[PDB]
């Protein structure tokens, strides 16, 4: 399938250690790094109903089986790390560094000067609208 | 064949470049020489019926092409290391990034200039397509420069893993790249050659002159069926500057019919590339491409991905 390419991408990321099985020290930085703040109580329900054989992680069958523009409003948030309705260079490198993406300083510096439309080096909400 | 030895035994390893699906790539060292390199460790798919992970029939095929290639346009193997749970790439470090973001840093770009850049890719293309093997994923990210702190810097074409021989027997069946770059002998499931690199380098250029891409849609659906019927333009808003020659080079790459698309060699003697009189050549010099929307082009595909990453992420987290 082509969905199989898609669940396969990101249990990579969530397996930030790839040994192949989803830790809940794991499934919280990945969390983390979209922006989010849970706690472990809240981060073990999780990973909980998704262990279908019980053994306190999430392997990939496990995580095939979990199955089921708006993904730029969302996608903003994610990005501005310190909710203060801007995005900087910081910001920028270290939320897709977290999300393994390594961004060369040229990449971050082509990005910001791009959406930057009133040259404040750094990119709002409109600013990334515009962009995307 | 494979080594068994233990890689750390040859080299020191170094910073993660580079952190793939299955994959990671760090840099190394080889303690004999001092020689840097990059060391690619692809993950082996752990049993015949995981998904996760690469097939070793995957893996030798990617290999066995690697080993062959030596131009200084294609990236070359070094050493193949195997352990338990990853063979390990010793490949050439090629740390220049990406040809379109060293070009976004320029304040304009004339044809003449791009085509020296161009020269290299279709050199590298036509030595591959002289061994009978076919890229299968060329599009800006595997054009890559050597060092691109030197006045004239190296294309390095990269990452050969759906690349193939063309051969009877299989140049099929994981041959999904991206929408917006395959043929549509790929988009339609039909025979595959040589010529499915050939699209792949029109809209390239397509790219590279206008900061648009040809066949893309709101969607993936649109993108494909838009490629499927060779639905595209030269639109006045992105083409205005762009020169007849170079607006045929694309024309005659971007045809549906694969035997009647340019091949490399007819792509290097075609005069937008090579010339004529001096006619063709000033055009070429007076003729610049369009750099304000390039810069937003090359900028736009980066936060794309990174929402596109993101939005990936957050699906599942619910
Ligand atoms: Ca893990
Ligand atoms: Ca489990
Ligand atoms: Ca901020
Ligand atoms: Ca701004």
């Amino acid at each position: 399938e082509e969905q199989i390419a898609e669940f396969k991408e990101a249990f990579s990321l969530f397996d930030k250690d790839g040994d192949g099985t989803i830790t809940t020290k794991e499934l919280g930085t990945v969390m983390r790094s979209l922006g989010q703040n849970p706690t472990e109580a809240e981060l073990q329900d999780m990973i909980n109903e998704v262990d279908a054989d019980g053994n306190g992680t999430i392997d990939f069958p496990e995580f095939l089986t979990m199955m089921a523009e708006e993904e730029i409003r969302e996608a903003f948030r994610v990005f501005d790390k310190d909710g203060n309705g801007y995005i900087s260079a910081a910001e920028l490198r270290h939320v897709m560094t977290n999300l393994g993406e390594k961004l060369t300083d040229e990449e971050v510096d082509e990005m910001i000067r791009e959406a930057d439309i009133d040259g404040d080096g750094q990119v709002n909400y409109e600013e990334f609208v515009q962009m995307m | 064949v494979f080594r068994q030895e233990n890689v750390d035994d040859y080299y020191d390893t170094g910073e993660e470049l580079g952190s793939g699906q299955f994959a990671v790539v760090k840099k190394c060292r080889e303690k004999s020489t001092g020689l840097q390199y990059a060391a690619k460790f692809i993950k082996k798919r752990r049993t015949k019926s995981s998904r996760r992970g690469v097939s070793r029939e995957d893996i030798e095929r990617e290999v066995s092409i690697l080993k062959e290639i030596q131009h200084p346009n294609v990236i070359t193997l070094h050493e193949v290391y195997e352990n338990k749970t990853d063979v390990i790439l010793i490949l050439e470090l090629v740390a220049g990034g990406e040809l379109f973001d060293f070009l976004a840093e320029k304040e304009s770009l004339t044809e003449e200039e791009a085509t020296e850049f161009l020269k290299q890719i279709l050199n590298g293309v036509y030595y591959l397509h002289s061994l009978q093997i076919a890229h299968f994923d060329l599009k800006p990210e595997n054009i890559m420069l050597l060092d691109r702190n030197v006045p004239k810097p190296r294309i390095k074409i990269i990452d050969f893993g759906l690349a193939h021989k063309i051969d009877f027997g299989n140049e099929f069946k994981n041959i999904f790249g991206t929408p917006e770059f395959v043929a549509p002998e790929i988009v339609n499931y039909e025979p595959l050659g040589l010529e499915a690199d050939m699209w792949s380098i029109g809209v390239i250029t397509y790219i590279l002159l206008s900061g648009a891409s040809p066949f893309l849609g709101d969607t993936k659906q649109e993108t494909l069926a838009n490629v499927s019927a060779v639905n595209y333009e030269f639109e006045d808003e992105y083409f205005s500057n762009t020169s007849a020659l170079a607006k045929d080079f694309i024309r005659r790459l971007l045809v549906k019919d694969p035997k009647k698309r340019m091949t490399i060699q007819d792509s290097l003697q075609h005069p937008w590339i090579k010339p004529k009189d001096t006619q063709q050549a000033l055009s070429r010099k007076a003729s610049a491409v369009n750099m304000e929307k390039f810069k937003k082009f090359a900028a736009r595909k980066k936060w794309k991905q990174s929402v596109r990453l993101i939005s990936l992420c957050q699906r599942l987290s619910r």
